[PDB]
């Protein structure tokens, strides 16, 4: 028994749908399909069951078109949300339904859900300080493109910024470094062909 | 309940189960590693209380205790790096087979400090931030912790109500990691402490570290 999850990745925009797809190899005659869903945590959802001698499962905004045929479980995910971010695995049953029986599982696809579409919007650039700790903070900017820089003639050290989505849909950033001139870094922002300045604030 | 149990190689290891199971009849255990396919490595009967090991494995290696009804721990002997991963405790029914929180194994010889616990930096809101928008922005580092699996939430001080934060991607820092932590509060709660909480293995005590964000106070400027 084998289970392939061929995506290693998928990106989709909210409210769209995204299809993940797998395919088995089983000897069992009659069998279960299950698709689970792992979150960064390491938490494991169950989401669907679909059966061999059943019809397509639906539950909600999840879906399963299956073909006997080829041994094919494709899951759908309709209306995308932002939590649908995480780690899908489809599940084989040996055959399933009996207590002792194991699952044997896929390698799993993760789906990444996008941001709508929208107008472009210019962040506004704060500093916030601890010692030697300089963190850049960017607020509220569209497209998700940007080069965030710290402004400092004696770098210690500098880490990856990190954008998240806002609870408005757009994106927020933070960027932190060790700079032994830290009481006079200043941060400077190129987005959507404008320089946004943290002096500008002040 | 996501959890991590780090050792050394060569010791053992106690793994605890996370379901609240009613008249559990056999508990699976499975193995999830980076990159893996999650696998079942052996069960146990609960009626017999026998370990039923999958094809290919050594007896003794593997171990069901019960402390107490209806409570399950997975012990692993003569740990090898290899052991590392997500481990899982599951049951069929509530037919669907549910999963346990899952434990992170780490299995490590690494000489580290003998404090790897998460170590705290405060931010404070910029003034102009709070003059222009009205809400200010307090920023939680944590620094040189292992392992990895860490969770930071945000509350106010005399409320159990979980607030709206945002957080990085955990970035390794030589043989330790990093995270930071933000939250954005209005003008109307600057005049409020909050707490950012941090729940990591390698806690003082073993309990969830409690940092202190201490009100914005009011400065004339003379
Ligand atoms: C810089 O970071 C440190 C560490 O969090 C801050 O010092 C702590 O401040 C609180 C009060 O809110 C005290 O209870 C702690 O004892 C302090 N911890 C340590 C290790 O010193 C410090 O206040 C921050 N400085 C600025 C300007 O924000
Ligand atoms: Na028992
Ligand atoms: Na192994």
């Amino acid at each position: 028994q084998k289970v392939t999850q061929a995506q290693s990745s998928v990106s989709m925009p909210v409210r769209k749908a995204v299809t993940l797809n797998c395919l088995y190899e089983t000897s069992w005659w009659s069998y279960y399909i299950f698709w689970y869903k792992q979150l960064p945590s390491k938490e494991m959802i169950f989401l669907i069951r679909q059966g061999s001698d059943e019809q397509n499962a639906k539950s909600g905004r999840y879906s399963v078109n299956f073909k006997k045929a080829a041994k094919s479980v494709a899951l759908t995910i309709s209306a995308l949300q932002l939590e649908d971010s995480a780690k899908y695995f489809c599940a084989l049953g040996d055959p399933g339904g009996l207590n002792t029986d194991k699952l044997i599982f896929g390698k799993g696809t993760r789906v990444t859900v996008e941001p709508r579409s929208q107008p472009h919007t210019k962040p506004s650039v704060f500093v916030m300080k601890n010692g030697t700790n300089v963190a850049c903070l960017v607020k509220e900017f569209y497209p998700k493109d940007i080069r965030i820089n710290l402004v400092s003639s004696k770098k210690i050290t500098e880490f990856d910024p990190a954008i998240v989505i806002s609870p408005s849909g757009k994106y927020n950033a933070v960027k932190l470094g060790k700079y032994e001139d830290s009481n006079s870094v200043t941060c400077s922002v190129q987005h959507d062909n404008k320089t946004v300045h943290s002096t500008d604030f002040e | 309940g996501t959890k991590s149990v780090t050792r050394p190689t060569r010791s053992s290891a106690e793994i605890t189960c996370d379901l609240t199971v009613i008249n559990a009849f056999y508990i699976h255990w499975y193995l999830h590693q980076e990159g893996k396919a999650p696998q079942r490595l052996l069960y146990y009967d609960v009626s017999n209380s026998k370990d039923v090991l999958e094809s290919g494995l050594s007896p003794g290696k593997y171990y069901t205790h019960t402390p107490r009804r209806w409570s399950w721990i997975l012990i692993l002997r003569n740990l090898i790096e290899n052991d590392s991963g997500v481990y899982y405790c599951a049951t069929w029914d509530r037919y669907k087979k549910l999963f346990g929180s899952g434990t992170t194994l780490v299995v490590t010889d690494k000489q580290l400090d003998a404090d790897v616990s998460p170590k705290p930096t405060i931010f404070l809101p910029s003034i102009a931030e709070t003059k222009l928008q009205k809400a200010g922005t307090y920023l939680c580092l944590l620094e040189k912790f292992f392992p990895d699996v860490i969770k930071i939430h945000w509350q106010e001080k005399k409320s159990n109500t979980i607030l709206g934060s945002q957080e990085g991607n955990t970035m390794k820092t030589n043989d330790t990691y990093m995270k930071f932590s933000w939250l954005t509060v209005p003008e109307e709660s600057l005049d409020k402490e909050h707490r950012c909480i941090v729940r990591h293995e390698n806690n003082k005590n073993g309990v969830d570290q409690e940092i202190i964000f201490p009100p914005i106070k009011t400065d004339v400027i003379t």
